């Protein structure tokens, strides 16, 4: 719940819904969908931020709301992180039930693999 | 589609109770509406296909039009409740030779008629409730001289109550079905 | 084929004059009576209104009714009025009084025996009778009250035939007569059961028809009557003449009423145009439906862009390509889809006549079966409903005779014509 | 600032106040009185440099529905041939304010009239066209006591039911003209009441089907059931659904109206086929 | 100016207001604007 | 302080006439700036109440609709243009 | 390929009349209407400037706009004013008052609906729609007010076509109206923003040519109108005739302007000469080249002798060869070097066009752009500063409505185009 510079009351669910509501009758006026259970709204000069109960932080414009993710992070005990054989601009860490792959150089990640309701525990490259 | 399956006895695809009624059947409605509600005279739910224009709204079965049906029975029976309007309905069967037919019938055509596609002849539906036992294959040697193999598509037109379509292997007296199929007043 | 007319009433005498008129100039028929035609295709159809008389003469097959004979004597003395056969006028001797009940029921009865025998002499005489011809006004009185007595006995004795009516409606500005709603509700009531098309004509359109379009500093009523007799000789053209597409009143009925209450419609005429203009511009297909459709030039106070077209005829005179007809019309219904009733996948009907009406290359005729002919019945109902809740003239009517429960049931027959029209306009697919 | 609530489709809905003016007040009557041009900067500065790619953007303004341009995307406003309409003042509220009527509502789980007087003595043309004009209402104790009374005096009556027709055209009729649903529904199962209630009633409302049938044609395709294909619905009991009860009854009025009732149905409504023919 | 079937005659009418040019202009336009090179019903005219 | 009037779109036809030329699928992407034989322009006009951000997203409706698309143009009132073209040829987003 | 005009206010409905007896003149319409050209070479492009009308007659594609009809009724009055479309005259009920707050926004905007919804109905009848041509003065109220309000609005729907306008503007000697600057500011300001190409007439320089080279001793508006006519015409000839080297509105527009501000040019007409004279020399190339540089033959009091040519256009009519009009074109840019930009190679356009107005052998228009009309800018920006600074006459302005931030922002935007047109004057290649 954070009230915006006109007077709007701004909401967020569990299902990860966002939405605009009107201070006179409640009613809804935008609306944007995002993943992860909606934790926290901030507010910027030139939009919003939405945090997410996995890790998820987005920024979202107030002209006509649409998202876009700028932010990924493990949210539990990390369990493991290995370097490939030969290779240091990329390493691999492991955390509930996801296996993720970052750029070092960086700070980026682009590999995800997830397997719902399990936990990893050891990873190795070949 | 039922090709694989065990036919002997009784094969019934449609009932209407149950949570999914019309689920192997595909609905082209315009003018019109169908639904599910409770029969004064039987004190049960009917399905109820009503619709101003007769050839627009129908129920068709099954619902991939390049499926088949593959029924072997040779009987079909209906449990159709006249309401004093125009009706019809159509079967189409596979022959030893090889060629698709289709058998067409309702309370509004004037002559009964064989062409090398389409035999289209009269019917008529007493009072209240009906059951209409139907021979595909005594039909079938009759018009075209021609034995029955298959039926391989089933269709139903407004406007008529149904509660269920099966297929039979012969005929059965009254106290000869099972309670399940033996309609009560 | 052949139409027998009957003209009731001071409205309907002078409007049956100038028709008379323009139809005797249309067949070459001097005032004598002599044919002095240049043409064989004028003798051949002359018999649709004219019976043959033993010398030169023809005689026109009309009746005219009135209950005090000074329009009589003044249509006797008008130009083409010798013409007419001396039995065939009939009269009383004491008027109307402006009211619908005497003219009904006390003078209506006592010489409406004398009109039935005079219209049954002209009937049989015919060797195939085609539909009859009426012109009266609404808000009189003789004309109202004896005009749809006549018809209810016509159509009692002539049931398969057709029944035509042109009939003057009041103004929504000014009113030339003060029990005009009575007289209007209770016509109506008798037109929608025994009519079978009805024509309606708004003397403040023929004004702003002759103020805007024509730029007339004086018009008079001759230049209306002329107008009226334009519409009325349009509608008759292809009976009597050759041409590529023919017609007749049966197709125009079978094409324009979808349901047979709905018979009420509105009228139009296209080629009127300024002496000063008419160097500017020439008579072509697009100027003549462009004209055809301009609200402006519409000869009824409702303006169709209140409603939506269910159905519309257009008759063409002249020697014209079909080409031309096709893709206007097409063109027109396309680009404003939205008025035009789209449970009916073409609205307009074409009909094409070789012979136009003299001194013109080309002209067309327009009729139009609109739903804005209700906002007219509502606003004559709320007239209506203001003077009966107040009973403000009542007591004349009914010393005459009437029941109060035949204004009551005139009004609930009016009013549920225009829930039918409303109930129409709004239908859709779904 | 101040917040507006929804107040829409709830206990205080100022939609039911605007029909049915006589409605609103307490048991007994009202209380006594006393209780320019500024400068907009510059805001195109295409000249000098024209090109194929630009394309107008104004195209004026609006358009006329027969003009040479066209009608462009503007469409006639509607008529309103569902919109409701304002309720008429009904005398059933004016007899029952004075008092002048034999009944009470005698309260429970199912409702019930007591009346003061045996039904049958009573003159139905004094009663039963002041009961038929209680249909309208819509608000309490009037519609329960007007409609109630309706089904108790048919039920009840006997040979004394079949002269009364005449006056009781006026009463159906602007019942069904308030374009109320509720209204509709209430008025045609009194409908069905009546006519299988006597004998040689059905004959008699053959030549009355000019005033009444008009309404039956708007509402016959109006239908609650907003259920997608198979779901059922369990409010059935209520007996709410338009569409089914204007059909039903126009099948009961063939049936139950003589050799002719037919070609007069089919006049009215247009899209009906004959039952027993 | 016109027959019945609609047509702009050939020689001057008596007693006419306009003047030659415009009488040829009339006539040349009206053949101009005519869709066939002859008129259908030319054998109907008496005189 | 200007507002936009009008967005600029340039295409290729679809991939079936483009086969049916004789033009090859693959070899589009060049680091010149002329463009392809077949690629025509079109414009659309914008409403009264259009922005930068609405007129942006119209630009990526039109990269999201169809293939053969690696152009675009939105135009103010003032008579400037910025383009937009696609980092990777013949991929979205 | 046809061009549609527009003529504003008295000076431009008087110059308009003239303009269009002297195109049909050339075409060889009557004034009524009639073709009686003697050529089949007239009849092939009349379409540039006439639009067809249905039978014997052409109609020309002009608007006239004015605020009172006093000039309208004059022209209309005149001997070829039938030939204008009666519908095409928009006029309101009270003057301009020579004011443009006035002319802008009370009576403006009452009637610049009306008057696009005609220029719409022109437009969107042509098969293939060339620029729009304006005329009208920039010290009036009507003509400026309306003029630009209507050019705002054309460059708003018809961004893609060409706008071209012949402006009147005031003299650097004698004021025609007090208010001048003001006036002129704004249109100013408004016509660089919305216009393609603009030329500018001093009536000072008109007298020059009159008293000088024609040596008239009592001339006419006529005379001032016909050598305004007698340019316009000779601009567009190339696009109506046929020719060695074919040249067009837009194709004049790229060659002409470097860069969008840098659009207002000066004009020229070569043969004239007095009555006495045309005994003592022949007509030839070289002779038409040294009228059209002479500075006594332009139309603007600013002197090319100040300032530097960056392009020029010469189109010449008549039956001649290439080699002499290219070889002038380079004997005057290579004697004259020091007036021309020295960053682009070759200054002038040539055109040739072989059929010449009647009753001249050949002749020549020329059209240049020159940054001493800098000068004339500057003078008048000063007049504006002064009458500002003490609030000239301000109370009119400011009582119709106006903010004094347009004034500001006009004046600054005119001063910023003298500094640009100055410091290009002085640029180098460094
Ligand atoms: N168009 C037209 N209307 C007429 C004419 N004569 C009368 N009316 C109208 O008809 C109404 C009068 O009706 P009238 O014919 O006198 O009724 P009557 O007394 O029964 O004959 C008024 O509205 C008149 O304006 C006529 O020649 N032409
Ligand atoms: N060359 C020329 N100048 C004219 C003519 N008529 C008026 N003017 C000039 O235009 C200015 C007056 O503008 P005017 O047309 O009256 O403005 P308006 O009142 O808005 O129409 C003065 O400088 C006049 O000398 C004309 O026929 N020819």
């Amino acid at each position: 719940m954070v009230l915006d510079p006109s007077g709007d009351v701004l909401v967020g669910s569990g299902s990860g819904e966002v939405a605009l509501l009107s201070k006179i009758n409640l009613t809804i006026l935008k609306t944007v969908t995002v993943q992860g259970s909606v934790t926290g709204i901030c507010t910027v000069p030139h939009g919003f931020l939405v945090g997410t109960m996995s890790s998820n932080v987005y920024l979202v414009e107030g002209g006509n709301f649409r998202a876009e993710l700028r932010l990924t992070c493990h949210s539990d005990t990390i369990n493991d992180v290995v370097f490939p054989e030969g290779l240091s601009a990329l390493f691999a860490t492991c955390c509930g039930p996801d296996i993720r792959v970052w750029n070092a150089a960086s700070s980026a990640e682009l590999l995800r693999i997830e397997i719902a309701g399990l936990t990893c525990n050891c990873i190795q490259f070949s | 589609m039922f090709h694989n399956s065990y036919q002997s006895g009784f094969l019934s695809i449609l009932y209407s109770i149950g949570s999914r009624p019309l689920q192997i059947w595909d609905t082209k409605v315009r003018n019109g509406h169908v639904k599910r509600i409770t029969d004064e005279d039987i004190q049960s739910s009917v399905l109820e296909v009503v619709g101003n224009n007769v050839s627009t709204c129908y129920i068709t079965c099954p619902v991939d039009p390049k499926k088949t049906l593959g029924i072997k029975l040779p009987f079909l029976v209906m449990i159709i409740k006249n309401l004093k309007r125009y009706f019809s309905f159509e079967v189409t069967i596979l022959d030893d030779k090889g060629i698709r037919r289709r058998f067409r019938a309702s309370n509004y055509q004037t002559t009964t008629r064989v062409k090398p596609f389409t035999c289209t002849m009269p019917m008529r539906l007493d009072e209240g409730w009906n059951q209409i036992q139907f021979n595909l294959a005594d039909f079938t040697r009759r018009a075209y001289g021609t034995n029955y193999l298959e039926t391989l598509r089933v269709q139903l037109h407004a406007n008529c109550r149904v509660r269920r379509l099966y297929f039979s292997d012969r005929l059965y007296s009254e106290e000869e079905l099972p309670p399940e199929f033996k309609l009560f007043l | 084929r052949e139409i027998v007319c009957v003209q009731a009433g001071q409205c309907g005498n002078q409007i049956g004059s100038k028709f008379w008129e323009v139809i005797s100039d249309e067949h070459g028929v001097d005032p004598t009576g002599t044919y002095q035609g240049d043409s064989d295709l004028q003798l051949e159809r002359i018999n649709v209104y004219f019976d043959e008389a033993t010398g030169g003469r023809y005689v026109p097959r009309s009746v005219l009714i009135d209950l005090e004979p000074g329009t009589m004597d003044s249509v006797r003395a008008g130009p083409y009025g010798q013409i007419f056969r001396p039995d065939n006028f009939i009269f009383g001797q004491s008027g109307a009084g402006n009211n619908w009940a005497k003219g009904h029921y006390t003078e209506g009865a006592e010489l409406i025996d004398s009109v039935l025998d005079v219209c049954c002499k002209e009937a049989e005489s015919c060797d195939c009778l085609q539909g009859f011809q009426i012109c009266h006004s609404l808000g009189g009185g003789t004309g109202s009250g004896m005009g749809t007595l006549l018809i209810s006995k016509l159509r009692e004795q002539y049931p398969d035939r057709i029944m035509m009516t042109f009939s003057i409606i009041p103004s929504p500005k000014v009113s030339d007569t003060v029990v005009e709603p009575y007289n209007t509700t209770l016509s109506v009531h008798q037109l929608v059961e025994n009519s079978d098309e009805s024509m309606c004509i708004d003397n403040e359109a023929l004004y702003d028809i002759c103020f805007r379009t024509l730029k007339l500093t004086t018009p008079t009523f001759g230049d209306l009557n002329h107008l009226v007799s334009a519409v009325v000789s349009g509608v008759t053209c292809c009976l009597r003449f050759p041409g590529q597409l023919n017609s007749d009143l049966r197709k125009l009925a079978v094409n324009l009423v979808p349901f047979p209450r709905l018979h009420f419609f509105m009228m139009g005429f296209a080629p009127l145009t300024s002496r000063g203009s008419q160097q500017y511009r020439g008579l072509s297909v697009p100027e003549l439906t462009q004209q055809m459709f301009d609200a402006k030039n519409m000869m009824q106070a409702a303006d169709p862009r209140h409603g939506r077209y269910l159905t519309a005829s257009a008759l063409f005179r002249g020697r014209m390509s079909t080409k031309e007809v096709d893709e206007q019309m097409l063109n027109v219904q396309n680009k404003n889809s939205s008025y035009f009733i789209e449970w009916i996948p073409n609205n307009i009907k074409s009909s094409v006549c070789d012979i136009p009406p003299k001194g013109l290359k080309m002209a067309v005729t327009f009729i139009g079966n609109n739903t804005c002919i209700q906002e007219m019945f509502r606003r004559v109902g709320e007239q209506f409903t203001l003077m009966f809740r107040r009973k403000a003239f009542l007591h004349w009517y009914t010393g005459e005779g009437m029941d109060e429960m035949e204004f009551t049931e005139a009004e609930s027959n009016m009013n549920d014509l225009v829930s039918e029209y409303q109930q129409y306009q709004d239908a859709t697919i779904e | 600032y101040e917040i507006q609530p929804i107040l829409k489709g709830t206990k205080r809905d100022p939609a039911t106040r605007k029909y049915n003016r006589a409605a609103g007040k307490g048991p007994f009557g009202a209380f006594p009185p006393g209780y320019r041009f500024a400068y907009k900067g510059t805001v195109q500065r295409t000249g000098g440099t024209t090109t194929s790619l630009y394309k107008g953007r104004q195209q004026h303004e609006s358009a006329v529905a027969f003009t040479t341009n066209g009608a462009g995307d503007s469409k006639p406003p509607k008529a309103g041939a569902f919109k409701r309409r304002l309720i008429p003042p009904t005398e059933f509220r004016r007899y029952y304010d004075r008092g002048d009527l034999p009944l009470s509502v005698a309260h429970g789980n199912r409702p019930t009239i007591d009346w003061k007087v045996d039904v049958e003595r009573l003159d139905y043309h004094h009663y039963l066209p002041i009961f038929f004009d209680g249909i309208r209402e819509t608000e309490e104790p009037y519609m329960f006591l007007a409609r109630q009374g309706c089904l108790d005096l048919l039920k009840r009556g006997g040979p004394k039911i079949l002269p009364t027709i005449p006056q009781l055209i006026i009463p159906i009729k602007t019942a069904l003209n308030t374009r109320h649903p509720e209204i509709i529904c209430a008025t045609l199962r009194i409908l069905q009441q009546l006519i299988v209630s006597g004998d040689l009633i059905g004959e008699a409302l053959v030549p009355y089907y000019r005033q009444i049938l008009p309404m039956f044609n708007l509402f016959k395709s109006r239908h609650k059931n907003r259920a997608r294909g198979d779901a059922i619905d369990f409010g059935q009991r209520k007996r709410d659904d338009v569409g089914d009860l204007v059909i039903e009854t126009l099948q009961l009025l063939e049936v139950h109206g003589g050799d002719d009732a037919y070609i007069n149905i089919k006049y009215m409504v247009p899209t009906y086929e004959s039952c027993i023919f | 100016l016109r027959n019945s079937h609609g047509y702009v005659h050939k020689q001057r009418a008596l007693d006419s207001d306009i003047d030659l040019q415009t009488w040829r202009r009339m006539r040349i336009i009206e053949k101009r604007i005519d869709v066939d090179k002859a008129d259908p019903h030319r054998h109907k005219l008496n005189h | 302080l200007s507002q936009p009037v009008s967005y600029s779109l340039l295409v290729l036809p679809p991939k079936k006439e483009l086969r049916k030329k004789g033009y090859n699928m693959t070899d589009i992407n060049t680091t010149s700036t002329r463009v392809h034989p077949l690629a025509r322009w079109q414009t659309h006009v914008l409403k009264h109440g259009a922005t930068y951000r609405d007129a942006l997203d119209a630009v990526e409706e039109a990269n999201t609709k169809h293939w053969g698309f690696l152009k675009a143009r939105i135009q103010f009132s003032c008579g400037s243009f910025e383009s937009f073209v696609r980092t990777n040829p013949n991929d979205p987003s």
